[PDB]
Formats: structure tokens, C-alpha cells, sequence
């Protein structure tokens, strides 16, 4: 019974980390796509310039 | 030059649209691949019991 | 306290990142403002002379 | 005309190669999606057991 | 006995999530900072244009 | 883990002072140089006209 209560404590800490990890995963993947778009825009401006 | 340049716009713009969808599909595959292990890990935990 | 400390540390990283990001834009702006002013005025001075 | 005729030969080949790569990547994504949905359903069913 | 591994498994999830979050956090900082310098470089091409 | 968060945050605190000093010097340098170069150039062009 005490182990079940203590076991739930780790679940709360994992939930707080999952929200931060999930947010970083989606943001990290979105940041990678922005680099490709920014690189393509630089080529269009550099070629025209 | 104008006719040849116009033909490149339909191919250049078309290729960019396909590349954009490929990047989004590739990003979703990495997220699903990493998330796939999460479901298996959680499933293995419940299945272990 | 650890979760609260991470919030302050995470917030400091965002603020620190903003300063680093602004520094890159500031150097680019100063480098471009000097050329746009030294070039637009140098050519105009030659025409008046 | 010389630079436009050379870029067309390279852009036409890039579209074909990228199209085939997207099809192969989409095939593995569909299989992973089915496994992900099965894991969630099996995970909930395992909890009842 | 399962609680010993179950409780320890939950603690391992926090370490695993923290390791992935710490790695993504450090990688996101370098990736996010690179986007600032990349976007700032576009200002040079636009300003120089 | 708490010591690492405080240690990493403390290490970045010293770097924030250097970034803040550079931001004030960069903003004041671009504003003073722009207002001075543009003022002296506008006055010279007005006299020539």
C-alpha cells in the first residue's frame, strides 16, 4: 500500500517531464524544418541579388 | 527565354510543394517512430504485470 | 524547488537566447546600416560635386 | 539561356528522385501507424487483464 | 517484488525522459540560435538588395 | 540533479552580464553613428544644393 502511494509520486514527476519533453520534441522537429525553409529563402535572395 | 522561364516555374514550384510535403511526412515518421517505442514500452510494462 | 528552479533556469535560457539572437540581428543591422548610409550618401555627394 | 538550360536538366531529375523517396517513406509510415494504434488498444486491454 | 521493479521502472522513466529532454534542450538551444543567425543573414541580402 | 541545475544556471548568469553590456553598446553605437553620419551628410548635401 505504501509502495503504491510512493510509486504514484514517480508518475507525477514523469508527467511533468513528458510535457516538457513532448513540447521540446515538437519544437525541435519544427525548428529543423525552419532551417530548410530559411536556407531556401537565402538561395533565392542570393541568386537574385 | 520567357517561354523556357515559365516552364521552369511550373516545375520549380511543383518540386517545392512535393519537397515540403516530404519534409512534413519525414518529420511525422520520426515522431511516430520515437512515439512507437513509448507505446511498446508502456504496453510492455502493463503486459509484464 | 527543483521544478521551480528549472523554471527559473529555463526562463533564463529563453532570456539569454533572446539576447544572443538580438546580438546577431544587431550586428547585422549595424553592418547593413553603415553600408546603406555610406553608399547612398557617397554616390549622392559625387553627383553634387 | 545557357544557365537556364542547365538548371532544367538538374531540376527534372531531382523531382523524380524525391518522388520515389516519398513513396517508400510513406509505406513504412503506414505500417508504423497501424502498429501505434494497435499498441494503444492493446495497452488499454492489458490494463484490464 | 514487482513493486520494487515497478517503482524503479517509474524512476527510470524520469531519468530517460530527462536525458532526452536535456539532450533536446541543449540541441534546441544551438538549433534555435542558428535560426536567429540564419534569419539575420536574410536581412543582409534584403538590405543589400 | 539540483546542484547541476543551479550550477548550470549560475554559470550562465555571468555570461548574461557580458551579453547585456554588448547589447547596450551595439544599440548606442548604431543609433549614434546613424544619427551622426546622417546628420552630417544631410547638412553637407543641403549646403551643396
Amino acid at each position: 500500500t505504501d509502495l503504491e502511494e510512493r510509486l504514484r509520486r514517480e508518475e507525477k514527476q514523469r508527467q511533468e517531464l513528458e510535457k516538457t519533453r513532448r513540447k521540446l520534441e515538437g519544437d525541435s522537429t519544427d525548428l529543423s524544418d525552419q532551417i530548410a525553409e530559411l536556407q531556401a529563402q537565402i538561395a533565392e535572395l542570393k541568386m537574385q541579388l | 527565354r520567357g517561354e523556357l522561364a515559365n516552364e521552369v516555374k511550373v516545375l520549380l514550384q511543383g518540386k517545392g510543394d512535393s519537397e515540403h510535403k516530404r519534409k512534413k511526412v519525414e518529420a511525422q515518421l520520426q515522431e511516430l517512430q520515437v512515439k512507437f517505442n513509448e507505446g511498446e514500452r508502456v504496453r510492455t510494462e502493463l503486459a509484464d504485470k | 524547488d527543483l521544478n521551480l528552479e528549472r523554471s527559473h533556469a529555463q526562463k533564463n535560457e529563453n532570456a539569454r537566447q533572446q539576447l544572443e539572437r538580438q546580438n546577431k540581428e544587431l550586428k547585422v543591422k549595424l553592418q547593413e546600416m553603415e553600408g546603406t548610409v555610406k553608399s547612398k550618401y557617397k554616390a549622392s555627394i559625387t553627383a553634387l560635386e
